[PDB]
């Protein structure tokens, strides 16, 4: 059958209709190496970004978009684009960055290589509307949103497909998650403009809504002190 | 003259002045990321003269997602929507660092369109992967919708691609098959002898 035709006649989104080996010790693994959740309140925009060390394996980023608030402080491209984020970030680190669907299709690419990354996968968060079946620059109705990973320095489907979250809700999908941890790229992990309800062991949370701060730079570099400053995050424990 | 139309060519060396200008082009390019085009050949490609006001259509892959953007501005246009096909098999279940479950579609507008059908459909679309580099029919009807009976050219199609309203370029078609007029006379004007190499 023909989805898009189908979309125009009932409202039914195409991907509505799409249908969704162990590889769970691997997931054990995470958690058995995952430092303890980590958080700190930080205004990002009159925050320093150096006083958070040591430098990063991954860096998630999640400045809330106006596009994030249709029937409802947002940060601008402008804004996002000045972030230092190549003075935290490893030699050898990663990136995901979400860009939503407008222009931070186009501007969050510009802010990698601004921050010396190479795209090199697109992820796409895919919005099913099984129960419920506007830019004026827009061709189609957006019903996805973007996260650009990046590389710099020398399992798992780049879709995510749930169902769009009732309004006012700016959560991302916690799959996102997933994925970065399974790619095991190391165990520094930053998420900026995150909040409390997503704290989460093996990360460090920080953004301006956190309620609460538990972050010490000494005690954060204390867990990943020698014999374990190279590990994964898929490996075993060291004795 | 609304039923297909097409001409096997080289497109790099066609002179698509002689095709008038359309609501929408459409491009699924060979990326050096097979037979190829380099970048500055893709760069060079004279998408410019195809339109004064309406929507480009961009296939891309890997590191032409940004090239293709660069083309895409270079060429004067803005990218304001991105189509993603996600590969499903014949029992709607999807097909370096991940595995690709989907194909992107930059969407660029050019000059100031108007009476276009903006919204009708949405930025995804989900159907059966077919032959290989061969795209989804149903960009043809979204196509369609959106700007209704004017005229549309194809770059890179194969036979499989042509369409009424559509005008299909590649390399890969059956010889020259063209039925309207002004078209088939610029052509003559341009080609008396029906050849093109430079
Ligand atoms: C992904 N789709 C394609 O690559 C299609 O584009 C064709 N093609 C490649 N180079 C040229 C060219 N210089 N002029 C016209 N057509 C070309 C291919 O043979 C193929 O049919």
């Amino acid at each position: 059958n023909d989805y898009c035709q189908h979309f125009v006649d009932t409202g039914h989104r195409p991907q509505n209709f799409i249908r969704d080996e162990l590889i769970r010790l691997k997931d054990e693994l995470i958690a058995k190496s995952n430092t303890p959740p980590m958080y700190l309140q930080a205004d990002i925009e009159a925050f320093d970004i150096r006083e958070l060390t040591p430098k990063f394996d991954v860096i998630l980023l999640e400045p809330p978009l106006e596009e994030y608030y249709r029937e409802t402080k947002c940060w601008t491209w402008d804004d996002i684009m000045k972030l230092e984020i190549d003075e935290i970030a490893a030699p050898r680190s990663f990136i995901f960055l979400w860009c939503g669907s407008g222009e931070g299709l186009d501007l969050g690419r510009v802010c990698l290589r601004k921050w010396g990354y190479r795209r090199c996968e697109d992820i796409c968060w895919i919005k099913t509307n099984k129960n419920n079946p506007l830019d004026p620059k827009a061709v189609f109705q957006r019903t996805k949103e973007h996260c650009l990973m990046g590389i710099k320095g020398t399992v798992d489907i780049d879709l995510i497909i749930t169902e769009e979250p009732e309004i006012g809700n700016i959560e991302k999908p916690v799959e996102i998650f997933h994925i970065i941890e399974h790619f095991c790229l190391g165990r520094r992990r930053l998420h900026l403009f995150g909040r409390d309800s997503t704290i989460r062991p093996g990360w460090l949370t920080v953004g301006p809504t956190l309620t609460n701060s538990n972050y010490n730079a000494e005690t954060y570099a204390s867990y990943f002190s020698a014999p374990n400053s190279y590990l994964t995050g898929c490996t075993e424990e060291i004795e | 003259l609304f039923p297909p139309q097409w001409i096997c060519c080289d497109i790099r060396y066609l002179d698509v002045s002689i095709l008038g200008k359309f609501a929408v082009v459409m491009a699924d390019p060979p990326w050096d990321i097979y037979g190829t085009l380099t970048d500055d050949e893709m760069r060079r490609l004279n998408i410019p003269v195809l339109q004064d006001d309406g929507f480009l259509f961009l296939w891309v892959t890997g590191r032409a997602m940004e090239l293709g953007r660069e083309c895409l501005n270079l060429w004067g246009y803005e990218r304001v929507d991105e189509i993603i096909w996600v590969k499903t098999n014949q029992l709607q279940r999807i097909i370096h660092w991940l595995n690709h479950g989907k194909e992107h579609c930059l969407v660029g507008v050019k000059g100031n369109p108007q009476g276009f059908n903006q919204g009708l459909d949405c930025d995804v679309i989900v159907a059966e992967v077919r032959s290989t580099s061969h795209k989804p029919d149903e960009i043809y009807g979204m196509i369609e919708r959106l700007s209704p009976g004017t005229r549309k050219i194809e770059l890179f199609g194969r036979p499989h691609n042509v369409q009424p309203n559509w005008i299909t370029l590649g390399n890969q078609l059956d010889g020259i098959h063209l039925l309207d007029p002004d078209v088939v006379a610029r052509f003559k004007q341009r080609y008396p002898d029906g050849i093109i190499s430079k």
